């Protein structure tokens, strides 16, 4: 059970970084219509 | 909407700290578990 | 062993990606402020 | 088996997302060069 | 350069969301397998 | 103030390069492992 259920924790980190990161690139594209 | 973007950040930022939080106590008893 | 060792692993990699989108977040509000 | 495929796509997931982190560093280095 | 960019992160993006399906349909069989 | 950022980014990067090189290795041996 603590294996398995690491797994999934370790998976609701990613997909929430993954949240994050696409977070991060709309900011970028924010700033990159307006910087050029 | 960059207001809209920090409130997003901060809420995926508070999930991520929280779930890491779960993943190193869970880490903690899985490697305890082996050894013990 | 073996896996949990890996998830120690995965775990600290994890980690040490969060400090760096905390940093492009700094870097982001940084230059948002400028323009 | 099914744990240890597991944890080969949860690096996987995460070499990926080591990638687009350093595609959102080379955009803010990019905007900050042209800003300051 | 920039229109690069913009192709690298849809390509690792897409990449990650596949991953992610992927990791997400071996750990529901993953932890149907722990309990049979 | 990007001075300091960019030492950060670079501290940060190499770290999770060798985690990631680390990782790789123990996933290369779990798998051998698993054909014992």
């Amino acid at each position: 059970s603590g294996i398995v259920q690491q797994q999934n924790n370790l998976l609701r980190a990613i997909e929430a970084q993954q949240h994050l990161l696409q977070l991060t690139v709309w900011g970028i594209k924010q700033l990159q219509a307006r910087i050029l | 909407s960059w207001e809209t973007w920090e409130r997003e950040i901060e809420n995926y930022t508070r999930q991520i700290y929280r779930i890491l939080e779960e993943s190193q106590e869970q880490q903690d008893r899985n490697e305890r578990d082996l050894l013990e």
